[PDB]
């Protein structure tokens, strides 16, 4: 019930299936002749933008459906363009 | 068949964004007034018109005595009876 | 046949009407006022049974010459609240989609119009303000009225 994920610099993430199919692109990519049998090959992300690609799933599944007011998603200004050219393929 | 949907998984992005923005609504679908389909359901209606219309006289006919010996005694394979009505 | 009915009060009423049509002419003042005020004192107390019947014969040729319907559609709203008030249906479910023909067939005069004139006034703009306006309580008397699938059909394609 795991999943890999390795970037164009080489860092490779490793999170939960449950947690990763939140978003359509993934899993389009594993259905199909690519059934993986896994590892996911992305050829034009860079690092720093999928640390915090991995880092929203966890925020969007904890506190959905919850009364206690939810907290403030912080984005650094500088990488603020890339993580919406990023979304944009990924349909987050 | 099978084809179709391993295809369909490809072309998510043309469907998505570029095809159902220009195509007709549902409403204009309907009660008339008021053409460009998502792939995957286009090679669905390339099989209706190039490859049973112009063969829908001998399908109909040795279907319709395999039945009839059926009845009168015989084994058929249900299976491949089974997928060719079910086809349609 | 007029020693018949002479001392009948309806035959000479409807009759004045046919024998004037007949030398009136086609285009002419024939259905203003006598067609108009003869509904009108008829549904005061008829229980409007067939005052849309004299009221939609005069409308359905009057389209010949266009004039302002303005008034002329203010008032089919109006009687047709008060029969729902009443608790009376009288309405046939097809009667009001030759009114709903009529509002789309008036409406698209005023915005040409607007495109004619250069300035015209304001009264101008609010002769396409208020025609919306009456549109609305057509369209929500026809929501509160109960009619067939086929009926909704014609509905929807005006």
């Amino acid at each position: 019930m795991y999943v890999k994920l390795i970037s164009s610099d080489g860092h490779e993430f490793i999170v939960k299936r449950e947690h990763a199919l939140t978003s359509g692109t993934i899993k389009a990519m594993l259905s199909g002749p690519g059934q993986f049998a896994n590892e996911v090959n992305f050829r034009e992300i860079p690092s720093h933008v999928l640390s915090k690609v991995c880092m929203y799933f966890t925020y969007k599944v904890r506190y959905t459906n919850s009364s206690t007011e939810i907290p403030e998603f912080p984005i650094a200004p500088e990488i603020a363009l890339e993580l919406l050219m990023a979304a944009n393929f990924l349909d987050c | 068949s099978k084809g179709a949907d391993y295809m369909d998984c490809l072309y998510r992005y043309l469907n998505t964004q570029f095809i159902k923005k220009n195509k007709l609504t549902e409403a204009d679908l309907q009660y008339g007034y008021g053409p460009l389909m998502e792939i995957g359901e286009l090679a669905l209606d390339m099989w209706r018109k190039l490859m049973v219309e112009p063969l829908q006289a001998i399908l109909i006919r040795m279907l319709l005595r395999e039945i009839k010996n059926d009845r009168g005694g015989e084994d058929p394979n249900q299976k491949v009876i089974h997928g060719v009505i079910n086809s349609f | 046949e007029l020693e018949s009915i002479r001392q009948d009060r309806d035959a000479l009423h409807m009759e004045g009407l046919i024998v004037r049509e007949r030398i009136l002419g086609a285009d002419n003042i024939d259905v203003s006022h006598p067609i108009i005020y003869r509904g009108a004192v008829y549904a005061d107390n008829m229980e409007f049974e067939q005052c849309i019947k004299l009221w939609l014969h005069a409308l359905h040729l009057r389209q010949k010459g266009n004039r302002n319907t303005h008034k002329d559609l203010l008032r089919f709203a109006q009687v047709f609240s008060q029969m729902i008030h009443l608790n009376e249906t009288v309405k046939a479910p097809d009667i009001e989609c030759v009114l709903r023909c009529s509002v789309l067939e008036i409406e698209q005069s005023m915005n040409r119009v607007k495109n004619i004139s250069d300035a015209d006034v304001h009264n101008a703009m609010d002769n396409y303000e208020c025609n919306l306006y009456t549109f609305l309580y057509l369209v929500c008397i026809s929501t509160k009225t109960q009619c067939s699938e086929e009926d909704q059909c014609k509905i929807n394609k005006q």
